[PDB]
């Protein structure tokens, strides 16, 4: 079993500002659960989100690593990458795109 | 094309890996990239290789000592 991110490449959500929103990071992991983290990406960096509230919701075949805006504002809208360590290993989600309305 | 924050692993575009790691498995259009750590004394040489730090000898000075990314530079002293 591999550690997997089902995050699909130029996934999209359109939200609304003042609204609270839940970004998940869907997990596939088979043993112990790996330390998942969440970043912003500007240009070709991903500026880790470290002051951020963060939830895990765990279902049968996949768990979701939730980024919780409480609530979403307008400095929100950009693109975000989640990330899990395993071990010596490090698995990296393709990023998903927050547009922003207000 | 791929966007300039990817990297194209097969015909697909992924995610890098960070500084110290090499792909250890390519992404899917559904699916993450799987990286590796690079061990101490070895540098991320392609996208999928650890090469070996290479020694700047006696008859030698090291200019630059050896990162996680590139090699030790070495010039006659
Ligand atoms: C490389 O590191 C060694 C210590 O391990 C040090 O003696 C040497 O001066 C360093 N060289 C450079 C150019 O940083
Ligand atoms: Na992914």
């Amino acid at each position: 079993c591999d550690v997997q991110l089902y995050i699909k490449r130029q996934s999209e959500h359109s939200i609304l500002a003042g609204d609270p929103f839940e970004l998940e990071c869907p997990v596939k992991y088979c043993a112990n659960r790996p330390h998942v983290t969440w970043c912003k990406l500007n240009g070709t960096t991903c500026v880790k989100l470290e002051d951020r509230q963060t939830s895990w919701k765990e279902e049968k075949n996949i768990s979701f690593f939730i980024l919780h805006f409480e609530p979403v504002l307008p400095n929100d809208n950009g693109s975000y990458r989640c990330s899990a360590n395993f071990q010596s290993n490090l698995i990296e989600s393709h990023s998903t795109t927050l547009y922003v309305t207000d | 094309i791929c966007k300039p924050e990817e990297v194209q692993l097969g015909d697909q575009c992924c995610p890098p890996c960070k500084q110290g790691y090499r792909v250890t498995g390519q992404c899917t259009q559904y699916t993450s990239t799987t990286c590796t750590l690079c061990p101490s004394g070895t540098y991320v040489s392609g996208l999928y290789q650890c090469t070996q730090c290479t020694e700047c000898q006696d008859t030698e000075v090291t200019i630059r000592n050896c990162t996680s990314t590139q090699n030790t530079v070495c010039a006659s002293k």
